[PDB]
């Protein structure tokens, strides 16, 4: 399988902070990487697809970048509704896999 | 392995092909002539000017 | 566009078979892939496998392949998961979404998830 | 300003350039070591094609999406073994099962062609619409063909 | 003449329709090439080129 | 108070306004550069329509919902190529698959 390594696993931040989450793939996945948000007791929600495309209905403070093996999710200025767990995922090389998750908690 | 394919002699336009065999993956081949030159074999007979 | 709903939560006995159905509404299952993903509460997301809508081919998580069956039911516009020989390690919230990949938008719809508790 | 075939003329050396005349019979002796087995490269299974847009035009006015279910993600080539359509791009990247975009220029008003892709081929077919402008400022990219019927 | 980089040998065959815009006998002036049947050396006639 | 076709009359300049008479043959020469390809704009697939309400009335008493499955979210126009129905709105916004 393609191993997805998310970094960091945990982050403490305040409303208005710029947050960066990185994702590393065990082999090149070109631009085929998605980012999800998940809150306790809820299903994941798609934020970014194909490394940099913002999903409709998702605020523009979320942005994605990267290609090959290294990817970045940036939250320009964190909002109260942005405290959650974030997951990367690659739909590439048997099979499709998720990163371990990044929990973004309130400082 | 010998392969052969006619390439239209147009400048600036590209050309692509795939070479394949029953047990070997497709190997792409691309050509792009950026400038085709037509030099003739020439010798000087004389030079003339105002008298 | 697409809405997904997992069948209801409840108990499965150790060594017996966990069975779930996902019902798609407002859309057909005649394109794309149809996927199961699980989450043990407090932990991360694990992809279980997928079935490809157009041709019905399945792909499974290697660690689960020997115990997992996926299928599609055209007559109810549903797809299903069978997971054999469960143990307490299979207690999790099971989500049904268009995972793996689609020819135009996949994993854009995630079923709200259903909790399966494996218990004696 | 009078040469046939649109040749440009230059004087040092005496020469003509960019003569759109004839064709060059290229011959390529490819070493046996440069070939790669079918097993290694990404293998495509159960593909479907659809012309999401077609503009019969000199440039690559034609767009087609290929839905693919690959055996492993990566990169691999794409071609059309026919003069009906000429592709802008040589290779595409694939991620398990998904969709990819191919640009092409066409001569047929009722196009139909075998898109060869990654150890497979898919029969692309559709209807195509005329272009916008009567006159364009670049030469043809698509091989002309007799068939332009209803 | 081949070009043999990286082991693959490329040979561009003869141009299929051999053709030139220059006739057998040409003239250069001021960076422009003209097709002109100028008199052979030793036949130049007055009031004309050569 | 007596002009045909409901014309209003004014005196500087001498003129009549708002005469509901005839029609204006408009001709529009649209530049070739202002057109946009079908591929770029939102493309609709597998739509269904239903008149959730209809009041045959002078004003826009008729309501219709279109269920859509768009290729990409955005905005695009809507029209009726016939004299049967005249629409209040020119364009609508679409979000993947939903209703408008």
């Amino acid at each position: 399988d393609i191993q997805m390594t998310q970094s960091p696993s945990s982050l403490s931040a305040s409303v208005g902070d710029t947050v960066t989450i990185t994702c590393r793939a065990s082999q090149s996945i070109s631009s085929w990487l998605a980012w999800y948000q998940q809150k306790p007791g809820k299903a994941p929600n798609l934020l970014i697809y194909k490394a940099s495309s913002l999903q409709t209905g998702v605020p523009s403070r979320f942005s994605g970048s990267g290609s090959e093996t290294h990817f970045t999710l940036t939250i320009s200025s964190l909002q109260s509704e942005d405290f959650a767990t974030y997951y990367c995922q690659q739909y590439i090389s048997r099979p499709w896999t998720f990163g371990q998750g990044t929990k973004v908690e309130i400082k | 392995y010998e392969h052969a394919t006619t390439m239209p002699s147009q400048a600036g336009i590209s050309y692509n092909t795939i070479v394949n065999r029953a047990g070997y993956a497709p190997l792409p081949i691309s050509i792009t002539p950026t400038k085709i030159k037509l030099i003739p074999t020439v010798n000087l007979e004389y030079v003339t000017c105002h008298y | 566009q697409v809405q997904l709903q997992e069948s209801g939560p409840g108990l499965v006995k150790p060594s017996e078979t966990l069975s779930l159905t996902c019902t798609v509404s407002g859309g057909s299952i005649s394109g794309y892939y149809w996927n199961w993903i699980r989450q043990s509460p407090g932990k991360g997301l694990e992809w279980i496998g997928n079935m490809y809508d157009s041709t019905g081919d399945t792909n499974y998580n290697p660690s689960l392949k020997s115990r997992v069956t996926l299928s599609i039911d055209t007559s109810k516009n549903q797809f299903s998961m069978k997971l054999n020989s469960v143990t307490a390690a299979d207690t999790a919230v099971y989500f049904c979404a268009s995972g793996s990949g689609d020819w135009f938008g996949y994993f854009y719809r995630w079923g709200q998830g259903v909790l399966v508790t494996v218990s004696s | 300003f009078t040469a046939p075939f649109g040749c440009e003329i230059y004087t040092n050396p005496i020469r003509a350039e960019n003569c759109a005349v004839g064709s060059i019979p290229l011959a390529f002796d490819i070493p046996d070591a440069l070939f790669t087995r079918v097993s290694e490269t990404p293998t495509l299974s159960a593909a479907e094609c659809t012309l999401n847009e077609c503009v019969y035009s000199s440039d690559f006015g034609g767009i087609a999406t290929v839905k693919y279910s690959a055996s492993k993600s990566g990169k691999c080539a794409v071609h059309v073994p026919s003069g009906t359509a000429t592709l802008k791009e040589a290779a595409v990247e694939l991620t398990e099962q998904g969709s990819a975009t191919i640009h092409f220029s066409t001569a047929n008003i009722h196009p139909e062609f075998r898109l060869q892709i990654c150890t497979s081929y898919v029969t692309c077919k559709g209807d195509c619409h005329p272009p916008k402008d009567h006159i364009v400022t670049h030469p043809q990219y698509h091989a002309q063909t007799f068939t332009a019927a209803v | 003449t081949p070009v043999n980089f990286n082991g693959v040998k490329i040979t561009a065959g003869p141009l299929s329709t051999a053709w030139t815009p220059f006739d057998r006998k040409i003239v250069q002036y001021a960076g422009e090439i003209y097709n002109y049947d100028f008199p052979e050396y030793g036949a130049g006639q007055p009031g004309a080129f050569g």
